This record gives structure tokens, sequence and C-alpha cells, in this order.
């Protein structure tokens, strides 16, 4: 009987109805659930751009496609000359050279306001920043791999133009002993990191011009979108270089030993590139370079776009003081040595309360010299916290000295101190000063003039004892400000931004060659200002809740930290590793009884490795979302087990006794929404794992009773029995040294997410419905087209293909083409079924549609290049395409449509064997588009031209 | 500024 191809199974109409339900749900909470706040002031400039034009074709042959720009600021810049160090920009995919004017504008105010003022910067080898800018055309990098090649080469050939510049007095007004420069800070953003990593291993790279890479959302561990072969071989080559590079043991052996890569990832809020894809721990060791997230960075605080990585106010601050604490123009290479660069990115970029993390105080020379009675007015008591509610009690410069336990006891000390008043640097009369000091010994003992030790007079009495401290103001970690009037760790409002607090850990050992911690207050007058100090046991303060994740999916986790509780408590969940299960944290009311709180709970929720902390001041009810196991970035390097999972840092009050209630449960739909970023690129791919298993069902059905059944009865067919059994194939594949361990299918091998293979088997039957009925509809409209023409007319009255893809034509415009023949011989067959409506006309309808839907399917991959080409026609730049390549990439697509064209229907299937061959190709091309889709997309392509192949194959045979 |  005559089925009709609209026609749909009950079970197939409600396993595509849920199929796009589920996919509305993934999508609509991934718009809606979880989402940071967005954090970032807007920030204003006068942009202005010099072309330099001097670069042109005879420097490189690109320089006809693309351009070089310094950037010159208003009311800064008053002449197109280099007078500092060059710096250069690297925009993204489809980005604009225009981009850098922020980042470029804030370093060109910051060195007129402040720095070439500062007479010591300056001795110090402090220059400008000169910024140049490069114009890829708003190329589309993420797309083509011969775009980034093209990319890097022309950025090494401006790097050799841009140090050339330095050498001219007519262009550059430098002083005449500083060293000619030969190296150039790359800010890169997007895939314009990607280029920068790439110029290193370029063949025209000049050795030792790059040594500080910074890249800001960039992709460095997986290629976004695999559609490109030479971008996904692009990615190996550089992701290869710096893993045997980093891996050498000698020094001399390691061409990357000098240079430092620091990532910086915008977070959840960067929706273009997945901040997983920015992890670089697989590629860089700790003493080259990080992965940081803008969440963690000290007066950020906040999650960014992709686009708002550049312009926000907060982080264009941040990175240019970042970068003027690394640039030494004394040294050829324009930066100093890279262990002071590593530790000026970690100042800057990290909290400050990593295990990386450097302490200067307990070993620094001492700064001060503290004259204190005997009576021990002074020196309190052990075990007993310091809190100073108010600053300037007493009226005169006052000492609080708190003694150092002893190191005798086993367990684990901390000092922690935190304070809302600004940390005096040396040398300088504030509001609160606080300083490691050392017992002066009574006899005169040998040693220096303590010619920068300054005097502080505070005994008066015979005692006057001496003590030599030194100034803790370098170890200070900038925490947001938790008041009871905070909401967000930032402040889109300048004005109503609230100064930070400050805050000091120490561990026991580090400090104990010490006797005391000074704390000055030197406030007279009463002022607002709290001080909380005190020392605290690891086992009071540090919590780990070892529950497996079931049950705490199934029950959650609840903690009643005491209100003995030291003022910082730490809670570890070693089982919450994943990116893609999002919770939701619950802080209970602090009850302060008979006073108000100092401040108000501070939350610190973070990850050892990346380095993405997340706070929440006045904590209550946070969204827990975190940035952990990704599914296809290579596998976590070995860690302590004490710095695996999630661990959540409270501070709060401790002087209000009332215990503290801590709540974690998951957050099911916000978990649902967090598999946008990680599987979108699968249904460019896994489709084809549906499409193929029906078509396979298809040719079974036709082959042995001669009927070619439409593609929604052979989805009815294929569901009931292929598609679930090839999915748990697939479960037991993923059941079933290396960095691509990760890369293929789900890219978790972790048997907990198997649901996942389920779940995008579901959606893509949806997806492959849905786009099933539109091709019908395209179909029937232009059909509908046809006929009206035909009605208005009578109312109102080969061969060559093969030559034009060898000379000038891309095969994917030529495949475009066969797709556009393919929908009109669609067209043709579907008119002549419903005039005749025999079942040799269905048959062939159903066989042309399908083909089409299976043409459609693998159109995806090739579109992409077709817009590069038509960008570099508009720009005039043509490149040579190898016909070999061409001619076998398209010529089984274009025979098969000829044949179709002719009418021929693909004749029924030594015999048995020819009708196996079809049930294999097409099983196989099932598996591969489910195993090798995400990774390898560019493949599918050929995979498909071989089948086409076959169909050939079978048309010729009769 | 001039320029956002
Ligand atoms: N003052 C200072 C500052 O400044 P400004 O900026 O002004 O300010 C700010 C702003 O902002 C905004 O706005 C903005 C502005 O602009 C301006 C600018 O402009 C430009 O630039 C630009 C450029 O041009 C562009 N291009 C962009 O770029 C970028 C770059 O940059 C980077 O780097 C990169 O990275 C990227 O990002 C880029 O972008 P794009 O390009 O767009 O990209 C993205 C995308 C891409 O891709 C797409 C596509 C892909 C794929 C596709 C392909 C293929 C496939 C398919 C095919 C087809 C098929 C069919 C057939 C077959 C059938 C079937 C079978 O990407 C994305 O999106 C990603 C994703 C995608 C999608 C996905 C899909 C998938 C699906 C699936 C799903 C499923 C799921 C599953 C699950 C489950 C599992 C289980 O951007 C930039 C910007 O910046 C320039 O200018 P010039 O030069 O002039 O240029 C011109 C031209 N246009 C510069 O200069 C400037 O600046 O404004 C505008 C207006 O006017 C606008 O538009 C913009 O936007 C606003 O605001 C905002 O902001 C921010 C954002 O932005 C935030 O934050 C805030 O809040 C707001 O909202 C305003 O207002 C402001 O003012
Ligand atoms: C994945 C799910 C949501 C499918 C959504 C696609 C839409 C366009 C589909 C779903 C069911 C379809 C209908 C099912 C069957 C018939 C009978 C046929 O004689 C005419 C078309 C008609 C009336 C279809 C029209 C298009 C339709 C409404
Ligand atoms: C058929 C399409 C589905 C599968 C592909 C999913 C597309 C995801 C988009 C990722 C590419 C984003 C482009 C910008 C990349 C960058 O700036 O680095």
């Amino acid at each position: 009987p005559w089925r009709s191809p609209w026609a749909i199974s009950v079970f197939a109409f409600v396993t595509s109805l849920l199929g796009i339900g589920l996919l509305l749900a993934v999508i609509h909470s991934s718009v809606t659930r979880q989402i940071d706040p967005k954090g970032c002031r807007m920030s204003y400039m006068r942009p202005s751009y010099a072309k330099l034009s001097d670069f042109d074709t005879e420097h490189t042959r690109l320089a006809s496609k693309y351009s070089l720009y310094l950037y010159r600021e208003q009311g800064i810049d008053h002449d197109v000359k280099v007078r500092g160090v060059p710096v250069l920009f690297i925009p993204g995919n489809a980005g604009s050279y225009k981009q850098v004017r922020p980042i470029a504008a804030e370093a060109a105010n910051y060195f007129h306001d402040v720095l070439q003022h500062d007479e010591a910067a300056l001795r110090a080898g402090v220059r400008s920043l000169d910024f140049f800018t490069v114009d890829f055309n708003e190329d589309i990098t993420a797309f083509h791999g011969q775009t980034l090649l093209d990319q890097a080469e022309y950025l090494n050939e401006a790097i050799r133009y841009i140090l050339s510049l330095y050498l001219d007095p007519r262009v550059s007004e430098r002083d005449p002993d500083l060293p000619d420069p030969t190296s150039v800070i790359v800010l890169g953003h997007s895939m314009g990191g990607i280029v920068a990593r790439t110029m290193l291993i370029m063949p025209n790279y000049q050795h030792n011009s790059i040594n500080t890479i910074i890249t800001m959302s960039a992709p460095h561990a997986r290629p976004p979108v695999s559609f490109d072969g030479q971008i996904v071989q692009t990615y190996k080559d550089i992701n290869n270089y710096w893993r045997h590079a980093y891996s050498q043991k000698w020094a001399n052996d390691n061409p990357l030993w000098h240079v430092t890569l620091v990532s910086i990832a915008g977070g959840g809020l960067d929706t273009v590139v997945p901040s997983d894809y920015a992890s670089i721990e697989s590629l860089v060791p700790d003493t080259h370079g990080f992965t940081v997230f803008t969440s963690t960075i000290p007066n950020v605080w906040t999650s960014m776009d992709n686009q708002a990585i550049l312009w926000c106010d907060q982080f264009r601050k941040v990175i240019i003081r970042a970068l003027f604490d690394i640039v030494d123009v004394h040294r050829a290479s324009q930066t100093k040595p890279r262990a002071q660069r590593m530790r000026v990115f970690k100042k800057w970029f990290l909290s400050g309360m990593e295990t990386v993390a450097e302490k200067i105080a307990p070993t620094s020379d001492p700064t001060t010299l503290l004259i204190v009675d005997d009576k021990s007015d002074s020196i309190t008591a052990e075990g007993e916290r310091l809190v100073l509610r108010e600053l300037g009690t007493q009226g005169s410069v006052r000492a609080h000295l708190m003694p150092i336990p002893p190191p005798g006891s086993p367990e684990l000390k901390r000092f922690t101190l935190l304070t809302d008043t600004k940390l005096d640097k040396p040398g300088e009369n504030g509001k609160l000063e606080v300083m490691f000091c050392s017992v002066i010994p009574s006899q005169p003992n040998p040693t220096g003039p303590a010619i920068p030790s300054q005097l502080d007079l505070s005994k008066g009495n015979a005692g006057t004892t001496r003590l030599a401290c030194t100034n803790v103001a370098p170890d200070v970690i900038t925490l947001p400000a938790s008041t009871r009037f905070a909401r967000f760790p930032f402040s889109v409002r300048k004005e109503a931004e609230i100064p930070p607090f400050s805050y000091l850990e120490y561990v026991l050992d580090d400090i104990s060659e010490h006797q005391f911690v000074a704390v000055i207050e030197k406030a007279t007058i009463p002022t607002p200002g709290f001080v909380i100090a005190e020392f605290s046991d690891h086992s009071n303060s540090h919590h780990t809740r070892h529950i497996g994740l079931r049950n705490l999916l199934t029950f959650g986790i609840s903690l009643r930290l005491p209100s003995n509780r030291p003022m910082m408590s730490e809670v570890r969940i070693p089982s919450v590793k994943s990116s893609l299960l999002a919770y939701n944290l619950r802080i209970s009311a602090l009850e302060c009884s008979g006073r108000k709180d100092l401040f108000a709970p501070l939350v610190r929720q973070y990850l050892a490795e990346p380095y993405e902390s997340k706070y929440f001041v006045n904590a209550r009810q946070a969204a827990v979302s975190l940035h952990g196991v990704a599914p296809y970035v290579p596998p976590p390097m070995s860690r302590e087990p004490e710095a695996e999972g999630l661990a959540f840092q409270l501070w709060t009050d401790p002087t209000c006794n009332s215990s503290i209630q801590v709540d974690l449960t998951v957050d099911v739909m916000g978990s649902l929404g967090k598999l946008y970023m990680r599987y979108r690129t699968v249904f460019a791919a896994f489709p084809l794992f549906i499409v193929s298993l029906v078509l396979r069902k298809q040719f079974q059905v036709y082959d042995s009773t001669g009927s070619f059944i439409t593609f929604a009865e052979g989805l009815d067919l294929s569901l009931r029995q292929s598609i679930p059994v090839m999915l748990i194939v697939l479960a037991a594949l993923t059941l079933s040294t290396n960095f691509h361990q990760n890369d293929l299918l789900i890219g978790t091998q972790d048997p907990f997410f198997l649901f996942l293979i389920p779940l995008i088997g579901i959606i893509c039957v949806g997806v492959c419905t849905v786009v099933n009925y539109i091709a019908l509809s395209l179909t029937r409209l232009i059909s509908v087209v046809i006929s009206f023409i035909g009605f208005l007319t009578v109312r109102f009255g080969t061969a060559v293909l093969l030559f034009l893809v060898s000379t000038m034509i891309p095969y994917q415009l030529a495949y475009l083409v066969a797709c556009l023949v393919q929908l009109g011989t669609l067209v043709r067959a579907q008119r002549i079924s419903s005039e005749l409506r025999s079942p040799a006309n269905s048959n062939f309808h159903n066989y042309v549609h399908s083909i089409f839907i299976l043409m459609l399917w693998i159109l995806p991959i090739n579109l992409p290049t077709l817009v590069v080409w038509m960008h570099n026609l508009s720009v005039h730049w043509l490149t040579p395409f190898t016909s070999h390549h061409n001619v076998f990439s398209i010529m089984p697509f274009i025979l098969l449509v000829e044949t179709h064209t002719t009418g021929q229907m693909i004749p029924r299937t030594c015999c048995v064997l020819l009708r196996h061959i079809t049930s294999i190709l097409l099983l196989s091309l099932a598996l591969y588009a489910a195993v090798y889709g995400v990774s390898y997309a560019y493949t599918l392509h050929q995979f498909v031209n071989l089948f086409a192949f076959w169909l050939v194959m079978v048309h010729s045979t009769a | 500024g001039t320029t956002s």
C-alpha cells in the first residue's frame, strides 16, 4: 500500500517529540539556569590607528591581504613614533584589529598619569607599551586551517618589521643606552592566542622573538570545531610541540624554556569558546604558565563573555598593571626573566591563596625597628584572637603583639588576619600596619646598619624591648568586601565600589623563625575599621566530606560547622569534580546575638586546577557551577588527594558565637543546561549515525522486498531494533601517557556519564525527524511554486563538470551545486509520484529523498569553507587547489546526482555479497560518525563520498 | 571617552 512520506508512526513521533523536548530543555536551561552575574564596566577611550603601510608585499606575500596598525591614543600619542616596549595584539575568529582599543588605551593613560612621573620606575627599566594590532580582514580562523597558518607566517614577518622599527631614528625615540628590542609581547584573543602558539612552530619564526604570550579565552586544549582537517593537524602540531619541548630534561634542548604562556578564560558567561578548552595544564608546567579564570582575578571577580574580556574596565586595568610589572627595557628581550614574570603574573592574576603562591615577608629583610615596654601590656596570651572593633580608641599609636606558638605540636597551624582597612606599605604612615617581629638580642650582636629600618617608639618605659620587624604588605591577599549591603564581589558603577578586605594566611612553619605578629594601630581618633587575627588548628578549620557522587546527588551534603569555628573554615568535597554537574549552596543565617557582626559571611568556591575561584559576598544562596573535568579535554595531571574536588572557603565573624549550616544539593536543570557548551559540536556529526542506520534499514527492506520505504517508516523500523542495539554498542565501546584518550564518542569514559549516549541518540532522532519534515516541506513548496508558474502561464497565455573543479572551483562549491541539483531531482520525483502514484514512482522518490537527506547532513561540514573562499574572492586573494583532492572528493557525488537526474532507480540487490556490502558500509558510517565525529568531523565528507561511489557502482551494475 |  502507498504510504505517505509525511506519515509517521506514533512510536517514532513520540520519540522525536522527546528528542526535540530534551533539546529545548537543554538549550533553555543553558541560558536561564546557573547564569553568573555580569559585572563588567564599560570602558571609553579616544581611538586612533596608524597603518604601517611600509610593511608591504616586499616583506611578505600576505601583506596584500593583511595589514598592521599602531594604536595611538588621543591625548597621549601625538605622533606615530615608537618609544617603548612593543606589544602585538592578535584578534580572533572574525575579530577586529580595533578590539585592542580598550587595553591599548589603558596602557597609554596609565603611563601618562602615573608611570612617566615615577622616576624609580623608569630607572628600573619601565617604558610605555607600543600596541601594534593586525588587521586580518575578519578572517574565519576557527573554520579554516590554511588561514591560521597564513596568519602565523604573516605575524612572524610582522614581528621582524616591528623590531626593525626600533632601529630607525625617524620612527623610534628611545634612550641611546638601551639595547635593541629582540622580542615582542603577544596578547591574543580567542583564535588569536592559538595563532600566537602556531607562530613559534612556523619555519620563518625568529628565535627568542616571543617570550610572553597572554591569551584571553583561547581554546588551547582543543579545536572549537573540527570541520577542517588543517585546524586539527595544526592543533596536534602545536600541542605536541609544547608537550615535547617541556618534557625535555635539559633546558638547552627546550625551545620553550624562556617562554611563558598565561591563559585567561572568561568563564561561564563565555558562550563562544568553552572555558574548558582554555586549560593549558596538559601543555605548560606550572613554572612556565597557568590557566586563570576572570572570577579569581583580584579586583575583577567577575565572569565575562568572549567579547567583554577585552573591554571590561576592571580586567583592563589589571592586565595593564601586570604588563607594566614585567617590562624591562634594559634587557634586549623587553621583559624580566622568566621566573620573575611568573611571580608577577601570579601576583596580579591569582588569588594568592594557591599552593603555588609565594610568601615574601617571612624571609624578607626587616624594615622597621620597634620599641616596646617590658610590661607586656602589648604582648597578649597565646590562643587569644585579636579583635579590634574600631581603630583609634586610645588616641595614640598602639602595638598589639601576638606571640607565635611553638611548632612542637604535631598538628598544622595557621595564622589568619582579616581587616577591611588598607595595610601600610613599609615606610608609610597610614591607619594600620601589620608586621612580623623578631626579638633583637640585648647584646650588640654584629649586624648591618639597618639604614632602611625605621624606628617606632612605643615603650616610654625602661624595658624599651627592641624588635626587628618585617612589614607583611607584600603578601596581602585581596578579598572582595563582604558587608551586609554588598551583593556581588564587583560593582559595575565605579562610585559604588567598596574598598576590598585585606587577608593574611600563613603556615606556622613559614613564620616560626619570628617571635611576634605586630598589629600596629596607628589611628588616633576613632575611625571605622576592624581587625581579626588568630592562630587556628588545621583540624578545627578544615573539613572534608567523603561522600560518593551517588549519595551526594541523592541526598545532598549538609554540615554544621560549630560556633567555636575559626574565622576561616574550609569544606572540601572531593567527589565534586565534574564540569557537567551544577549545585546549589545554602549558608544559614548568622544569628549574631547582642551585636552586629563585623562583616558578612564570605564564601570562596574554588578549584585547585585550573585556578577557578568564585566569591559570594554576604553568602546565603549561591549557584555552584565549576569548570572541572570536562569531556573532550586532555585528562588532568596527577594531584594530591588534598587538592581534588571542590572546596568552599568560608569567612565569618568568629565573635558572634553562633553555629552555621552549609547545605549543598544538586541543580538538575542547571546540570542539564551545562551540556550545551560541551556537546554542541556533536550535532554536526552524530545525527549522521541516525541517518545512516535509517538508510541501512531502507536498503535492507528494498533488497528483500523491492519496496523502498519512506524515511519515516525506515526510522520507525530502526528505532525498534537497529538504533537501540547500536547505542548499546557505543556504550560498550566507551567502557573499553596518551593525551587523546578523551577525543572520541562522549569524551568521558566515566561510566557515570553513560546516559549521555542515549540522550544524544534521542535528541538526534528528534533532530533527524525535524530535518526530514523540513526537506519534505521544501520539496512541496518548490513544487507549489512550479505549479503556480505553470498556471500563470496557462491562464495568461553534462560531462564538462570535471574540468571546472580541476581549475578554480573548490569542491565545496561543487558540493553545494550538487545538493541543489539533487533538490531539483527530488522536486521532479515528488511531482511525478503525485501525478502517477505508481509503486515504482514511490520507490524512486523515497530513494532520492533519503540520498538528499544524507547529502544535507554533510553540507554543514562543507559550508564553512565556502564562506572563506567567497571572502577571499572579495579581498582578491586566490588560493590554488590540488586537482587530485578536489576531483576525488566530488566525483562520486557528481556521478550519483547525474544518475538520479537520468531517473534511474538503484538496482535491487555473490549477489548476497553485494547486498551485505551496502549494510556494512552504512553500519560503518553510523559507527564512525558516532565515534570519530566530534574530533574528526572533516573525514565524514570522505566517508560519505565513498558510500556515494558505492551507490554509483550499484547503479552501473544494471 | 569619545568611544566605548
Ligand atoms: N568601548 C570599548 C568596547 O567596545 P564595544 O565593543 O563597542 O562595546 C561593547 C559593546 O558590546 C556589544 O556590542 C558589540 C559592538 O560591536 C562593536 C565591535 O564590532 C566589531 O567587532 C566584532 C566583530 O566584528 C564580530 N565578528 C565579533 O567578533 C568576535 C571576535 O571578536 C572574537 O574574537 C571571536 O571569538 C568571536 O566571538 C567573534 O564573534 P562571531 O564572529 O560572531 O563568532 C560567534 C559565532 C561564530 O560562529 C557562528 C556560526 C558557527 C557555526 C555555523 C557554521 C556551520 C554550521 C551550520 C551551517 C548551516 C547548516 C544549514 C544547511 C544544512 C542543514 C542541516 C542538515 O559563534 C557562536 O556564536 C558560537 C555558537 C554558534 C552556534 C552554535 C550552534 C550549535 C547548535 C547545536 C546545539 C545543540 C546542543 C546539544 C546539547 C545536548 C547534548 C546532550 O564581535 C566583535 C565585537 O567585539 C568591530 O567593529 P568593526 O571593525 O567596525 O567591525 C564591523 C563589523 N561588524 C569592533 O571594533 C567593535 O568594537 O556593537 C555591535 C553593534 O554595533 C554589537 O553587535 C556587538 O555585539 C553591546 O553590548 C554587549 O556587550 C557584551 C557583548 O558584546 C555584553 O557583555 C554586554 O552586556 C552587552 O550585551 C554594546 O552595547 C556594547 O557597547
Ligand atoms: C519532532 C516532532 C516535534 C515533529 C515536528 C514536525 C512537524 C512539522 C510534523 C509532526 C507531525 C507532522 C504531521 C503528521 C502527519 C501528517 C499527515 C499527512 O498526510 C500530512 C502532513 C501531516 C499533517 C504532518 C505535518 C507535519 C507535522 C505536524
Ligand atoms: C551542525 C552544527 C552543529 C555542530 C557544531 C556546533 C557549532 C559550535 C560553534 C563553535 C564555533 C564558534 C566560532 C568561534 C570560535 C572562536 O572564536 O574560537
